[PDB]
RNA sequence: CAGAGGUGAAAUUCUUGGAUUUAUUGAAGACUAACUACUGCGAAAGCAUUUGCCAAGGACGUUUUCAUUAAUCAAGAACGACCAUAAACUAUGCCGACUAGGGAUCGGGUGGUGUUUUUUUAAUGACCCACUCGGCACCUUACGAGAACUGGGGGGAGUAUGGUCGCAAGGCUGAAACUUAAAGGAA
């Protein structure tokens, strides 16, 4: 086995009604692992620690990366595909690449899109999840839709608009297969 | 009972590092990085890669006399992704296969703090 | 071109294991490979520089120190053993990742102190602001004058235990996290301020030497050895 | 902006992701992202002349029952 | 010790004169992460590490003082020979001389009377509640003529064309004055 591993994160208070009703299946989808978890409703957090009989060494990891899915308002079916070997988080940082506030909200709508369809084809494209949060950019994919959304957000926020990528995206799909 | 050395799992995308040193981090035993197990050039990030560079890793720190490793799992950081590669899971789980003890997990990336991007 | 032909480097290899000083719990933290003592580099002098990285929890058998790793400095080489000193101390990223939250504020503070020895040290301070028990409205933010009475404040007691304190008192004053609790009741007249930590300490200079007072802080010692036999 | 396979797969992107690598050329759409998806063309280019209160007509739902559907569908 | 970048794969590049990785330390130029908000400040462009100095500013409090010193804007003023750079790109809404509100938040003030605070060193908090003034927004309501870095043709979607201006076909190449070689094409 392994010594101990705890990891915590503390979540906002508003996500502590939706924690509270999904957190059996966290128990579930972790016991699985034999990861133990408390969620404390008093301080606010998400702890995993590492029990006596986790013989995976890298889970508590993927544990970790799970509670702070669970923060960041990722839903739970969402964030259990992160208990997986093949997919990972990334969190794209967005806020320090332009100086004025309508430049900056403008470029990040850019990035939403239209009804939402430039993200929604992000998403179909790179296989990933992005959330749009802030002045940042969460996602949960596989490890090459990573590299294309990270891409793809950082030259959003330069002033190369995100559906040249889109079509870049889909000219090296059908140029790929 | 155990001597311990440390990990210094630094798992970017395009190749992984399994490089234990011993306690202070002065001395090298067995780096051995992804690419070097398997090369088609694009498969040195790959779990198989970091499989391999984690085996013969954990066949020279049995050679050597270490049984237990603390484990450095770092990303790329800086400027750049902060999250660990598809190889740094799969090295650290072939370490732990592979009859090294595993203890003190901790994630020691460059989180750049007030970075140089512009 | 041609490269090399190698010769096994585990040969001459020399396992050194390192003692902690006395101001901790179990003080055998593990070992240490350096190259065989031979003429011109001395493997006595090979070392000595080398600091390691150890946790408070390994150094102090509990498990709510499993942040807050330490460094200890290797100084004196004596048969086979490495005596160390205190180097610094730092947290785990995790926790402090782990204590940040938004709608509140985080007061960090950081002195440069010289010690009753001529040690320098930077010694830092996080402490975030707490929500009252009763309290209602969603913020708890502090109005930046409390932030700088409360940074104030900080700096001085902080800078109050050290200068009243040498390496090994200091040590030995921030494993059980008492200087938390100092700056908690000094603060608490200003703003509520939950989970004060010390989270770094840094050295800066050091004076000299002084081998007397590092085996005062570890234990005597002195050999007569074996004799040839012929 | 005059590219005809790119903006129809963006605005097309929602209901593909609703009923579906994926697929998103016509020649490789199963039934029901087909079905909407043909429709929602049609729409889409019959709005222009056509007339509005003759483009988009509502199917026929009663009072009671289409007021809770908004409702809900607020909530 | 034999690879490291990097890519969808590669490559330019570095590398047994030891790259990448690891540890200790130094130097440089930037930058101020998370905290960071439909929050704050500024006339706008804009402004995020600590501490100090320099002047400034706003809101509040005021049974202080002057006594019409005021409001709007054309004109004008302030701010905005070396090393080479990006901006917009899907958006929104009914306006003003205009009534009331509601929740939340920022700064000040008054009152209440509980908990954190605490004591004969100075003064000074935090939260809860009501009221009130002033802000950044948001969600609603009721009621009004709201008239009197410059250059511009005329709707949208199409259809036809014995007009005008163009561009475009033939037909094995060689190969025409020559029924002509080699070689190539096609089948």
């Amino acid at each position: 086995f392994a010594e101990e591993s705890s990891f915590m994160t503390l979540f906002p208070k508003y996500r502590e009604s939706y924690l509270k009703t999904i957190w059996n299946d966290v128990t579930r989808a972790l016991d699985k692992h034999n990861i133990a978890c408390v969620l404390d409703l008093v301080e606010g957090s998400m702890t995993v620690k590492t029990t006596r009989k986790t013989y995976d060494p890298a889970i508590i990891l993927k544990a970790r990366d799970l509670i702070k899915l669970l923060a960041r308002s990722v839903p739970f079916p969402q964030a259990v595909k992160i208990l997986q070997d093949d997919m990972a988080c990334d969190v794209i940082k967005i806020g320090n690449f332009v100086t004025n506030k309508e430049r900056f909200v403008k470029r990040r709508q850019r990035l939403v899109g239209p009804n939402g369809n430039t993200l929604k084809a992000l998403e179909l494209l790179t296989k990933c999840y992005i959330l749009v949060q802030g002045n940042t950019v969460s996602a949960m994919g596989p490890f090459k839709g990573l590299k294309e959304v990270r891409r793809v957000v950082e030259d959003c926020m330069k002033n190369i608009h995100p559906i040249y990528h889109i079509k870049e995206l889909m000219i090296k799909r059908e140029l790929a297969k | 009972s155990q001597v311990f050395g440390v990990a210094r799992i630094y798992a970017s995308f395009n190749d992984t590092f399994v490089h234990v040193t011993d306690l202070s981090g002065k001395e090298t035993i067995a780096r051995v990085t992804g690419g070097m197990k398997v090369k088609a050039d694009r498969d040195e990030s790959s779990p198989y890669a970091a499989m391999l560079a984690a085996q013969d890793v954990a066949a020279k720190c049995k050679e050597v006399g270490i049984t237990a490793v603390h484990v450095k799992i770092r990303a790329t950081g800086g400027t750049r992704t902060k999250t660990p590669g598809p190889g740094g899971q799969a090295a650290l789980r072939a370490l732990a296969r592979s009859g090294l003890r595993i203890g003190r997990i901790e994630d020691v990336t460059p989180v750049p703090s007030d970075s140089t991007r512009k | 071109g041609q490269k090399k032909r190698v010769v096994d480097p585990f040969t001459r290899k020399e396992w050194f294991d390192i003692k902690a000083p006395s101001t901790f719990e179990n003080r055998n933290v593990g070992k240490t490979l350096v190259n065989k003592s031979t003429g011109l580099k001395s493997a006595s002098d090979a070392l000595k520089g080398r600091v390691v990285e150890v946790c408070l929890a390994d150094l102090q058998g509990s498990e709510d120190h499993s942040f807050r790793k330490i460094k200890l400095r290797v100084d004196e080489v004596q048969g086979k053993n490495l005596l160390t000193n205190f180097h610094g101390m730092d947290f785990t990223t995790d926790k402090l990742r782990s204590m940040v939250r938004k709608w509140q504020t985080l007061i960090e503070a950081n002195v440069t102190v010289k010690t009753s020895d001529d040690y320098v040290l930077r010694i830092f301070a996080i402490a975030f602001t707490r929500k009252q028990a009763n309290q209602v409205k969603r913020h708890s933010y502090a109005q930046s004058s409390h932030i700088r009475a409360i940074r104030k404040v900080i700096s001085e007691i902080l800078t109050k235990e050290v200068q009243g304190s040498t390496l090994a008192q200091l040590t030995s004053k921030l494993i059980p996290e008492v200087i938390n609790k100092e700056i908690e009741n000094a603060t608490k007249d200003i703003f509520p301020l939950q989970n004060i930590h010390v989270r770094k300490v840094k050295l800066l200079k050091q004076p000299k030497f002084d081998v007397g007072a590092l085996m005062a802080l570890h234990g005597e010692g002195s050999g007569e050895e074996k004799g040839k036999k012929v | 902006q005059n590219d005809l396979e790119l903006q129809q797969f963006l605005r097309e992107s929602h209901l593909l992701s609703a009923f579906n690598g994926i697929v998103y050329q016509d020649d490789q759409v199963i039934g029901k992202a087909r079905s909407r998806t043909l429709e929602m063309r049609l729409n889409r280019l019959s709005r222009v002349n056509g007339h509005q209160d003759k483009i988009n007509k509502l199917e026929k739902v009663p009072m009671h029952i289409r007021r809770g559907m908004i409702d809900k569908h607020v909530k």
